[PDB]
């Protein structure tokens, strides 16, 4: 409802090649990660590959949205509306939650170096997988009956599940920035350790901090929204945000999924012998 | 430190047998048993081993399938069982103890069990004075034969079988009654030469 | 691997004090994985020298073990009357252990010329069975057949006697009852 | 006797070693000497090196953690071995003079001294699914020619053997084992008393472990279930300092006790590798490629040595706990236990041979 003519074909461009590159990235590494020997059976392969189809399906549906809403101006009504919106919150809660069960992983992998082999395995990742996709599911339908009303931003949802939903998706995020951040002093802790880790995984944690960055503005401009609501440009730097939380989606799979050697690349010895020696 | 074995004797071709290795003063997990069988007149055979701490068990190809090894260690024993024994499983077969861990050779033997699988069936002999004496057609051994009682240049034969299964040896002493005692069969026989 | 040991020579004549040396040859290398044992008549083997060179701990020191390439030697440096028995040569490096075809080793004693006599067929027995004997005699083998015509003949040796160490052997030939007066 | 030789690929460069487990006392460790074989005339103007690393693989090696190495290289010792003695003059061992005279003026000795605080070779069961390297330290010698230090070290002209480092038993053996408990439960006012010990303290594989327990139950509660069970610990210190238990043997008796009685009994049992296969993270003793070894020995490092460096320790402990009773006049199935534990160790005799994996 809310363009501004100057605003207007920049955010329609802008959201059209996000959209469009994000899904190219996504479709890619999907299908380079399929079917394969061993990027299939591995549990954090199968995490990735379901961030990548969370995300990419997340960005189709939220793309066609926004553009129906900043230019065609459909608002069919209270509902089929909400019912695109409570798909956007589906896909963007799924790949939240797919961060989340990497993390977790990579979490519990490091807490004990021989557990990645007997406490995460395929079936049991899958398992996980599909209670995360059942959680993010109910949430996003949630709103198809539990909409009594108060969303300056969203047009026909509740308030309390505004901040509910916020309140799960950033204790998520502090669940996943705690993990990273215990890993990277892990590491450092065995650095010091064994001296007696350094850039790499200080450039892996810049870069997760990055993807904080772009998300992070969301949640901030709904609980804003959820006390005071008072002011109106407040839904224009939402849109930019929301701009910025694609791009998000653009920069997060390449870099869980192009910045592995190994998965890129898969896309004469002799034998001891004895010999006498003259006793002396 | 003693391994003793037991349970062999005549079985008809084709039969079966069990002969058990009772081991004494050795773990089973700190020891491998091993089942080595010399034929009469012949070199030794190794015919079947276990270790119980890797619970592996090995056979000769000759007797694949057809034996079978396997171990008691609550009574620290081993047992051979022999299924559809041909004539050429005829032999003494001694049980063998060897360090478990970085076998060492064989260090500890039992004293052997005899096994004669032979289809002939028990018989009594048949004495002929020829001063020499020849006793032939007993089976199964051994038979004892004393000169002048035992009081009597005396050289006796070993016993060699013959084709037909049945024995054969004789005696000679350069210059009585020779007594000819058949424990198997349970027969004594006494002729003058 | 079936590997396959030969122990030559299949027999000795050897006295009291001299040297004795049994070789074994391996066909395919074993490293250093053989072992010697000794075992008299009736009785059990007895380890004497395992991995090629150590003594089993109760071992006279005369026994001694060595390796050249593929080839191991038993050496019993001075001979005592108790070292007279067969030894064999095990290689158990490779599944299934293999032994060597035994080693006899005999007393040396001064040649003695044998008796040859001879015993027609028994009444009892040939209501059959020509004996040919040979006492007192010296080396084991014997190349002197007795006036008969050549049959199916088992021959019978018994151990070197103690007393004097020679041997006697009894051979005996079956064929028809009418061939009996014609020796 | 017999020294092994290894040859890199290309031939012209060889490694002689005199032998392939050395054995670590607690003091001091025995050197790791011997000779290297090279061919001046293929290298013309670069040095020929040898290194000793102590590589440690805790990580999952079919797995991999990005932007982390889950690897770690606990020692690594280098010696200029061509041209020769350039730091400083050596002493040679006998068996590296023997090697030198046996080999031409080409061979070339080099000796590492190991520090004594490190770990022993470990490896890890890798169980029915895995593949590749084996968890678990291991120390390697790999011999190369290179013209610096830190050139990348062509696979075709360099050579590595595995060797091994183990612990034999301690000749003097310690106090034997024992321990002892008393639990007070809220229904009477009366102490279960359990006391458990082992017949010696130092264990050879295969050996049987005989655990004497004594139990006195002088409450009004009934002990059902006596459970008795060799339990193998695995202190690993790649990231952290986690624990690893993992019960290696393990005897449950059905013998009662009665309230207000007595219970002694011998119960045996021996840990062996036959019933232990399927136990992924089972540490084994350590082996020079894929075959079969017995369970990881006991590590007898130093009481007050620093901890941060040790990659794994092993130790073992027998447990006893008695399943007792919890029933009342009006309560729930409710069932608790004492234990007690008793710690042991599992190790060779110091032998005059140990082939690894013949
Ligand atoms: C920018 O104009 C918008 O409102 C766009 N939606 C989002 O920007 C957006 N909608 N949801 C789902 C959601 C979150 C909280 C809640 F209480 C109920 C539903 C998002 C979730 C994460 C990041 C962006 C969005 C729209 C026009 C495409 C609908």
């Amino acid at each position: 409802m809310v363009l501004n003519p100057s605003q207007q074909l920049a955010i329609a461009v802008l959201s059209l090649t996000l959209g469009t590159f994000t899904v190219l990235e996504n479709l890619l590494v999907l299908c380079v990660i399929l079917h394969s020997r061993s990027l299939r059976c591995r549990p954090s392969y199968h995490f990735i590959g379901s961030l990548a189809v969370a995300d990419l399906l997340g960005s189709v549906i939220f793309v066609y949205s926004f553009i129906d809403f900043h230019v065609f101006h459909r608002k069919d009504s209270r509902n089929v509306f909400l019912f695109k919106l409570g798909g956007v919150t589906a896909s963007f809660t799924a790949s939240v939650g797919s961060l989340f069960l990497t993390a977790i992983d990579r979490y519990i992998s490091i807490h004990r170096p021989l557990a990645y082999k007997r406490i995460v395995t395929r079936p049991k990742a899958v398992v996980a997988f599909c209670l995360m996709w059942t959680i993010a599911i109910v949430i996003a339908v949630l709103p198809l009956l539990g909409w009594n009303c108060c969303s300056d931003i969203f047009p026909h949802i509740d308030e309390t599940y505004l901040m509910f939903w916020i309140g799960v998706t950033s204790v998520l995020l502090l669940f996943i920035v705690y993990a990273y951040m215990y890993i990277l002093w892990k590491a450092h802790s065995h650095a010091v350790r064994m001296i007696q880790d350094i850039r790499l995984a200080k450039t892996l944690v810049l870069i997760l901090v990055v993807l904080i960055i772009c998300w992070g503005p969301l949640l901030a401009i709904m609980v804003y929204d959820v006390f005071g609501k008072m002011n109106k440009l407040i839904k224009t730097v939402f849109a930019f945000c929301s701009m910025l939380c694609l791009l998000n989606s653009t920069v997060n799979p390449i870099i869980y999924a192009l910045r592995s050697k190994d998965l890129r690349h898969a896309f004469e010895s002799c034998t001891t012998a004895s010999s006498s020696l003259a006793k002396d | 430190v003693q391994l003793v074995e037991s349970g062999g004797g005549l079985v008809q071709p084709g039969g079966s047998l069990r002969l058990s290795c009772a081991a004494s003063g050795f773990n089973v997990y700190s020891s491998s048993i091993h089942w080595v069988r010399q034929a009469p007149g012949k070199g030794l055979e190794w015919v079947a081993s276990i270790s119980s701490y890797y619970g592996y068990t090995y056979y000769a190809d000759s007797v694949k399938g057809r034996f079978t090894i396997s171990a008691d260690t609550s009574k620290n024993t081993a047992y051979l069982q022999m299924n559809s024994l041909r004539a050429e499983d005829t032999a003494v077969y001694y049980c063998a103890r060897s360090r478990q861990f970085w076998y060492s050779g064989l260090d500890y033997w039992g004293q052997g069990t005899l096994v004669t699988v032979s289809s002939a069936s028990t018989k009594g002999p048949s004495v002929f004075p020829l001063l020499g004496c020849l006793v032939k057609d007993y089976f199964p051994e051994p038979v004892t034969v004393s000169w002048n009682s035992g009081a009597l240049g005396v050289h006796t034969f070993p016993a060699v079988l013959q084709s037909s299964g049945l024995y054969s040896l004789s005696s000679v002493v350069t210059v009585y009654i020779c007594n000819v005692n058949h424990k198997p069969s349970n027969t004594k026989v006494d002729k003058k030469v | 691997s079936d590997i396959q040991m030969t122990q030559s020579p299949s027999s000795l004549s050897a006295s009291v004090g001299d040297r004795v040396t049994i070789t074994c040859r391996a066909s395919q290398s074993v490293s250093s994985a053989v072992a010697w044992y000794q075992q008299k008549p009736g009785k059990a083997p007895k380890l004497l020298i395992y991995s090629a060179s150590s003594l089993y701990s109760g071992v006279p020191s005369r026994f001694s073990g060595s390796r050249s390439g593929t080839d191991f030697t038993l050496t019993i440096s001075s001979l005592q009357p108790e070292d007279f028995a067969t030894y064999y040569c095990q290689q158990y490096k490779y599944v299934p252990v293999t032994f060597g075809q035994g080693t006899k080793v005999e007393i040396k004693r001064t040649v003695a010329a044998p008796s040859v006599f001879i015993f027609p067929p028994s009444d009892s027995q040939l209501k059959a069975s020509v004996v040919c004997l040979l006492n007192n005699f010296y080396p084991r083998e014997a190349k002197v057949q007795w006036k008969v015509q050549s049959g199916n003949s088992q021959e019978s040796v018994t151990e070197q006697d103690s007393k004097d160490s020679t041997y006697s052997l009894s051979s005996t030939l079956t064929l028809s009852k009418a061939d009996y007066e014609k020796h | 006797t017999r020294v092994f030789k290894k040859a890199s690929p290309n031939g012209k460069l060889t490694v002689y070693l005199g032998k392939r487990d050395f054995v670590d006392h607690i003091d001091l460790v025995e050197p790791v000497d011997g000779v290297v074989l090279v061919d001046p005339e293929y290298l013309k103007e670069r040095r020929v090196y040898v290194t000793l690393t102590c590589a440690f693989r805790y990580g999952r090696e079919d797995l991999d953690v990005l932007g982390l190495t889950f690897r770690k290289d606990l020692f690594v010792a280098n010696v200029q071995s061509f041209p020769p003695a350039p730091e400083d003059k050596k002493p040679l061992t006998r068996l590296q003079e023997r090697l030198i005279k046996k080999l031409g003026e080409h061979a070339y000795p080099f000796t590492f001294e190991i520090p004594p605080n490190l770990p022993c070779s470990v490896t890890l069961q890798p169980g029915p699914e895995d593949t590749g390297k084996a968890c678990g330290v291991d120390y390697e010698v790999k011999a190369f020619c290179a013209e610096n230090l830190e050139e990348k070290i062509h696979k075709r002209n360099s050579v590595r053997l595995v060797i091994e480092k183990v612990q034999y038993a301690p000749e003097r053996p310690g106090p034997q084992p024992t321990a002892e408990t008393t639990r007070q439960f809220l229904m009477s006012d009366k102490p279960l008393h359990l006391e458990a010990s082992l017949d010696k303290e130092i264990y050879y594989h295969g050996e049987p472990i005989s655990v004497n327990v004594h139990v006195t139950n002088n409450t009004n509660k009934t002990v059902k279930k006596i459970k008795i069970s060799v339990r193998q610990y695995a202190d690993i210190c790649l990231f952290n300092t986690a624990q690893y238990k993992c019960p290696v043997a393990m005897e449950e008796a059905d013998d009662t006790v009665a309230p207000s009685s007595t219970f002694c009994k011998v119960y045996t049992l021996t840990p062996f590798l036959a019933n232990n296969r399927e136990k992924r993270g089972l540490a084994l003793d350590g082996k020079l490629k894929h075959e079969d070894t017995n369970l990881a020995s006991s590590t007898l490092l130093r009481e007050g040595a620093n901890r941060e460096i040790l990659g794994i320790i092993v130790s073992y402990k027998v447990k006893v706990k008695l399943v007792v009773s919890r029933g009342g006049l009006l309560g729930d199935l409710a069932s608790s236990d004492v234990a007690v534990e008793l710690p042991f160790t599992l190790m060779h005799p110091k032998p005059k041979e140990e082939p690894p994996h013949r």
